[PDB]
RNA sequence: GAGUCCCAUAACCUUUGUACCCAGUGAGAAAUUGCCGUUGCUAUGGC
């Protein structure tokens, strides 16, 4: 959010990542015209929400609330292109490169998904699908993508050439869950879907704000699986802070019991492609590693990585090893605040940084 | 108040006979302060007994409808009940 | 009972937050306790949302009394963070007001939510 | 069933009536029987007063009113219904008693199993007639003014249900702040009169003594400037807080004073003035301490936030603490000065809301708001 | 109308109500407690013969449905000096203060309010205005305060509930005298939000006729209020026909 | 104020005797009025300061009495003949209006009759209407004993 | 013969001294570590 893009080398798994160079935008990059197509300044003047690295390796693309996409050469860390979104309302929330391709899919807040070809620096087409802002987009090798909108609570699979979409809706009922438990707890209804990832070309997984991690197939409108309150429930508010009366029993009554408890939001979620391992991160102070079963109907919790403390904004996994023995590095960009807003308050012991976990198979 | 406590779709034929009773059962005593009872007989070969909730007394803070159906071989044309016994004639 | 009464259910909270978001998009929503009191004084409020987890809880308890005076429906939602995300601002919001606009595209949804709130009260 | 007895709950006691004649029920909706309730010559043919048990006091009246509202039967009701109602059988032929309240029926049924309680529209008509005619049917057995008993009982019932607290009442602060201002103005005026009356006799002491109350006490203690001496200077050093040198300088200025010696009657009048100033100053100090204590009892958070007297000013300007809590933060009036003024206004509104809507407030958030104001002024 | 402006105060056709004439006319009532404002309304000071100061208060029709009705042209206001009024739906007591002003010192206003926090304000106002009796109790159950209230002259009902017809009937059958007045404020949205306002008003009037209150006159409170109605009627226990 | 000082509480109305304060037949009824009165109970802390205010009122009344005695003494000292005619209060009002006893002496009787009624006097003299019949001297005891048209005489 | 009350016990005006002063709006503002502290000489507490 300090308008800074920093390049790191992460090659040595034993050592810490090493900073090579940085580019910092400032207030000097504010355009003088502000006429929505003169917004072609070389730097970012507003906060940068998302970044993507092109699979060939020559370009890195930054986008944020300044309503532009800046393509930078990796060697000089200098802008080779700036692309305005040409809309007053569209802020680029998420970027996703098609795997082994130059094609970039950007999800904007004006209910759009813009596709660019970066080598030609052109825009192929724009897809119009969501009732609310499109927070996250994920795309595998073939020319299709999955987007999530926040308060429409839908996940959309877009066929890029055919401009068609499959719509997936959750439709969970806490009364129905309570009845099911009574036939057989706290049930929080789902407010917004934030993060999405593609396990393969048939399965994708979405994290919501009520803590739900949902495993979806293309053949089923409903989720196949739902893990509810996956990260946990937020701490109870302080009883001396909530009321302000002298009587501690009145303070405990004003706590109002279990009703004011709210769950953690899945702020980041990454599925290693064509594999059963996926990682979910929230500001609980621990990443979680999950395994999808071989029948692909459910997933279980393998492990918990307690190194990172703070809001987990983005999780990436890289591989460096032989086919017999692979070494995985998990990098999470830990921040004190959510990338969209400053809603989350005073999380304890959070530092801005990069969290790395190096996992070796047996 | 010139209004009905309750109405029943009692029989399918004509209501040929109607009387108001105070039933006296061996096992139990009906609550005659809270409930009133009436017998009816019709051409659908039935005599039926009904209980009605009544708001005359406020001594307390049940069932309205069919208690017992008396079934006969032929149609019934009139009904009357005994003034001190449980018996009645159709 | 606690001072934050009534408190809406999960489904009702989701409906109210979606309505708040749509009114914020259509500029029919006034954000904050002071602005809610101003709209209650002008008489343009249709219903009032408060947040029950604010510390302290007393700083918004004047809104129910003005709501009872002006016959304005009012409701409490559990999370001020969720209320802020629904309003779309970067900071938490402890109280919001749905203003009156006759030529509003979401009048049916606002009226349905107001009907449910009046059912709660 | 026919009604044999009727129970009426007065504010002043309980009354039991005997039903001499039955009003007919099949024609009870007719014009004749509905007007016979209003006419007193016909209603007397229906009902007659048998007994009247008065309440012992206002506290017992309130207790019985709460019991009747809940539907419970008190010892007074048990006593009067035991004295009046005949002992009948539970199995057959119970005594019929007309009651206004249906919920009172099960309680009376449990206490006396031989009583059937009737609360249908016919009994409601009889009770409405009794309520309508009232004092006429009691044959002068009423001992107190029934309307004023009603008025006081309604006030007591409402205060008891709301749990009205005279300590939590802020009208004491409302009168106290304006009385404090009035005392301050009267002290200033009378002190000016004392100063100039003693000044044509001795002008230098008026400039020497800064405080009005200290000036009045010193004038009353030392009396005549000529009578003032070194021993009088040592005595008045206690009033001057060990200022023996200042007292000696006052004695020298009295010797240098060109004013004539005051007469006995005139100096007695001046001493009356000085005693008045002293009494008003003592009352002002006592009222100030009372205002501070009342602020710490009623509105703590605002009182630590801005001060007891300034909080009393805000409460007096608003009219009530409830009104101060109602009004918005921009409405509350207490570059950088304007910004800190609006910040302090917001914090005052928040503290006032905490004070008014807490049942028993605590100064914790008042201290927190002071800390935040201190942090922002340190920032400026 | 600003401060220091002179007006001429003359009696209204209704007793206890006055009109202040100027460039703009005002409806006013005589203040029971001079020198205080209940809700920050404009007040008019009249010197009347030593001269003793007499103060009047402006009745806001946007704030009070009774004032909206009087200004809109009701014929018969049963609220009069010296009469006993049963106010249902007292709330903070803004219109209750004006009803107290109209009935004067000889009158009594039994102000029934359910919620405790406006009830505190009602109790505090009852100190300055001795003719107001606060009844902090549900108006849906009139049997609770039957020891407190006896035989009012008029019933005013400002409560906004779907069952206000049954509330008015239950209070009128106990406390209202025969040939007494009933003045009712009807909000169609609070009664039934589905059907139209004309249907709501017609059904409420018919419910009053079932409960033996004869509707004398009908008024809609425009431009002060939307879909608000005042029904003035007479409690004919003998027969409506 | 003296009732507040004597009786503290409506419960103490029956015990405390207001016969010294007043004829108290009204207080005899006020006993029952206090028994069935509207008011609530009060805290002892409030009652102490209400007592202090009542004491201030009583002391102000004592100051009023002393000031009245001083004025009567000075009126008898400097103007005894006017004191025997109209009284200390009316004589002091006349002297204060005139500014000086010498100026009041040099004024003729027609001025002394209408002293204090200058507004009505000069509006009548400027609009050709009837003049006041009397001024500050309406409050002398003799003019009060006069009735009707004899008051001006 | 003859209008106290309508405050000549008053109001207004002028001048002087004493002061004081020139309620909204509603989202912008800023543009191994930046800095500080501890531990190694590397680990992690605060802003």
């Amino acid at each position: 959010k300090d308008l800074q893009l920093t390049k790191y080398d992460i090659t040595d798994f034993s050592k810490r990542p090493k900073k090579l160079k940085y580019a910092k935008g400032g207030a000097k990059y504010i355009p003088t015209s502000k006429h929505e197509y003169e917004n072609t300044t070389e730097g970012h003047y507003d906060e940068i929400l998302t970044v993507a690295a092109s699979p060939d390796g020559k370009y890195v693309v930054t986008g944020g609330r300044d309503r532009k996409l800046i393509v930078w050469s990796t060697e000089s860390l200098s802008p080779v292109k700036v692309i305005p979104t040409k809309d007053r309302r569209g802020e680029v929330l998420s970027l996703a490169f098609r795997k082994n391709s130059d094609q970039l899919y950007a999800s904007c807040a004006d209910f759009k998904i813009r596709t660019y070809s970066i080598n030609q620096f052109s825009q192929l087409e724009i897809l119009y699908g969501h009732h609310d802002i499109v927070e996250d987009i994920s795309a595998l090798a073939m020319e299709r993508c999955v987007t999530v909108g926040a308060r429409d609570r839908t996940a959309m699979l877009w066929k890029i050439p055919d401009e068609t979409r499959l719509t997936f809706r959750g439709g969970d009922e806490p009364q129905k869950l309570l009845r099911r438990w009574m036939k057989e707890p706290l049930f929080f209804c789902e407010g917004s879907i934030d993060v999405v990832s593609m396990v393969d070309d048939f399965h994708f997984i979405t994290g919501s704000d009520n803590g739900n991690i949902c495993l979806w197939s293309l053949a089923k409108k409903k989720p196949i699986f739902t893990e509810r309150i996956a990260h946990g429930i937020l701490p109870e508010p302080s009883f001396n802070d909530i009321s302000g009366e002298t009587d501690e029993e009145l303070r405990k009554r004003q706590l109002q019991g279990k009703k004011l408890l709210q769950p953690f939001w899945i702020t980041s979620l990454y599925a290693i492609p064509y594999s059963n391992v996926f990682i979910s991160g929230s500001w609980s102070g621990s990443l979680k590693v999950w395994k999808i079963s071989d029948n692909l109907r459910s997933f279980e919790l393998l492990g918990e990585l307690s190194g990172a403390k703070g809001v987990v904004t983005k999780i990436q996994v890289v591989e460096s090893g032989k086919h017999g023995k692979e070494k995985f590095r998990i990098l999470a960009s830990i921040a004190k605040e959510h990338r969209l807003g400053r809603w989350i308050a005073n999380v304890s012991g959070a530092r801005n940084g990069i969290y790395s976990a190096v996992i070796d198979q047996t | 108040t010139r209004e009905e406590f309750v109405s029943f779709k009692a029989h399918y034929g004509l209501v040929t006979g109607l009387c108001v009773t105070q039933p006296r059962f061996h096992d139990k005593k009906p609550d005659l302060k809270s409930q009133n009872f009436m017998l009816s007989c019709s051409d659908d070969k039935t005599v039926k007994l009904w209980s009605i909730n009544v708001d005359d007394y406020s001594n307390k803070n049940n069932e309205e409808g069919l208690i017992r159906t008396f079934d006969g071989e032929s149609a019934f044309q009139g009904i009357d009940s005994h003034r001190e016994n449980s018996t009645f004639a159709t | 009972n606690p001072k934050a009464f009534p408190l809406a259910d999960a489904a009702l909270t989701q409906q109210i937050l979606d309505v708040v978001q749509q009114a914020a998009n259509l500029r029919q929503l006034k954000k904050g306790a002071n602005e809610a009191t101003k709209t209650l004084n002008r008489g343009i409020s249709e219903f009032i949302i408060m947040a029950a987890d604010c510390e302290p809880i007393e700083i918004l308890l004047h809104l129910p009394l003005l709501c009872e005076d002006k016959n304005v429906p009012y409701v409490f939602v559990p999370s001020r963070v969720a209320l802020g995300r629904a309003c779309g601002v970067s900071r938490p919001v402890i109280a919001a007001s749905i203003t009156t606009n006759d030529a509003s595209a979401i009048k049916t949804q606002i009226y349905a939510v107001k009907d449910k709130i009046e059912t709660l009260l | 069933a026919p009604i044999e007895y009727l129970l009426f709950e007065e504010p002043t006691g309980y009354a039991v009536f005997k039903v001499k004649l039955q009003q007919d029920d099949i024609g009870s909706r007719l014009k004749e029987v509905q007007e016979q309730i209003n006419d007193f010559g016909a209603f007397t043919k229906l009902i007659e007063l048998v007994s009247f048990a008065p309440f012992k006091g206002a506290a017992e009246a309130l207790e019985n009113a709460n019991d009747i509202s809940e539907g419970l039967v008190s010892e007074s009701l048990k006593a009067i219904l035991d004295l009046n109602l005949p002992k009948a059988s539970s199995k057959k032929k119970n005594i019929t008693l007309a009651i206004s309240d249906k919920n009172l029926g099960p309680s009376i049924k449990e206490e006396f199993p031989y009583v059937d309680c009737i609360s249908n529209e016919l009994a409601q008509d009889l009770i409405r007639g009794v309520r309508l005619h009232g004092e006429k049917l009691f044959k002068g057995l009423q001992s107190g003014d029934l309307e004023r008993a009603q008025l006081g009982l309604g006030h007591a019932y409402s205060r008891a249900k709301v749990k009205f607290s005279v300590q939590k009442n802020d009208n004491h602060i409302i009168q106290a702040i304006a009385l404090l201002d009035q005392l301050d103005k009267d002290i200033n005026t009378f002190a000016m009169r004392v100063k100039e009356w003693y000044g044509w006799h001795f002008p230098e002491l008026a400039k020497l003594v800064p405080d009005n109350y200290t000036f009045a006490k010193l004038v009353l203690f030392i009396k005549d400037k000529a009578s003032l001496n070194d021993d009088s200077l040592h005595d008045l050093a206690a009033l001057l807080n060990e200022d023996s040198g200042i007292a000696q300088r006052v004695i020298d200025n009295a010797r240098i004073s060109m004013g004539q010696d005051i007469s006995e009657t005139d100096m007695e009048n001046v001493c009356v003035f000085a005693q008045r100033v002293a009494s008003l100053a003592d009352y002002r100090r006592q009222l100030y301490d009372y205002l501070c204590e009342k602020m710490h009892t009623v509105a703590p958070n605002l009182s630590e936030l801005i001060g007891e007297v300034i909080g009393a000013r805000l409460i007096s300007h608003a009219g009530s603490l409830t009104n101060l809590s109602k009004q918005a933060a921009s409405t509350v009036q207490i570059k950088n000065k304007g910004r800190i003024s609006r910040y302090l206004a917001n914090k005052c509104s928040m503290a006032s809301r905490i004070d008014n809507y807490s049942e028993e407030p605590s100064n914790v958030f008042g201290s927190v708001l002071k800390k935040q104001v201190e942090q922002r002024l340190e920032f400026y | 109308a600003r401060g220091g402006a002179k007006v001429v105060i003359e009696p209204h056709r209704h007793a206890g109500v006055y009109i202040a004439r100027g460039k703009e006319d005002l409806l006013v009532t005589k203040n029971m407690a001079p020198g205080e404002s209940v809700y920050g309304e404009k007040r008019i000071s009249v010197e009347e013969p030593p001269p003793t100061k007499v103060e009047y208060r402006v009745w806001n029709p946007f704030r009070s449905k009774l004032a909206a009705g009087i200004m809109g042209g009701l014929d018969e206001l049963f609220i009069a000096p010296g009469k006993k009024v049963l106010y249902l739906g007292a709330a903070s007591g803004t219109s209750v203060s004006h009803v107290s002003d109209v009935v004067g010192p000889e009158g009594v206003v039994y102000a029934v309010e359910f919620s405790h926090r406006p009830g505190r304000e009602l109790i505090s106002m009852a100190k300055k205005r001795p003719n107001i009796i606060p009844i902090i109790e549900d108006a849906r159950h009139p049997q609770k305060y039957r020891m407190l209230i006896g035989m009012v002259d008029c019933v005013f009902a400002d409560v906004a509930q779907p069952d206000q017809a049954r509330i008015i009937a239950l209070n009128s059958h106990m406390f209202l005298k025969d040939q007494g007045g009933v003045v009712i404020s009807i909000k169609a949205n609070c009664i039934d939000s589905t059907v139209d306002a004309e249907t709501v008003f017609a059904r409420e009037v018919q419910k009053l006729r079932e409960e033996r209150i004869k509707p004398l006159e009908q008024l809609t409170l425009e431009p002060y209020e939307r879909d608000h109605c005042i029904v003035v009627g007479r409690y004919m226990r003998s027969g409506l026909k | 104020a003296r009732i507040i000082l004597t009786m503290g509480i409506r419960s103490k109305a029956s015990e405390t005797d207001l016969s010294e304060i007043l004829p108290e037949e009204i207080e005899e009824r006020v006993k029952t009025a206090a028994e069935v009165s509207m008011g609530t109970e009060i805290t002892q802390t409030d009652l102490d300061n209400i007592n202090a205010l009542a004491e201030q009122i009583v002391e102000f009344a004592a100051y009023r009495e002393q000031l009245s005695n001083y004025l009567s003494a000075r009126m008898k000292a400097i103007a005894p003949n006017l004191t025997q005619l109209v009284g200390e209060l009316v004589g002091a009002r006349l002297i204060a209006h005139s500014g000086s006893l010498i100026s009041l002496a040099k004024s003729p009787a027609s001025t002394i009759q209408i002293l204090g009624a200058e507004k009505a006097l000069f509006r009548a003299l400027k609009t050709k209407h009837d003049t006041p019949k009397y001024g500050l001297l309406y409050h002398a005891s003799l003019v009060g004993q006069a009735t009707g048209k004899n008051k001006g005489k």
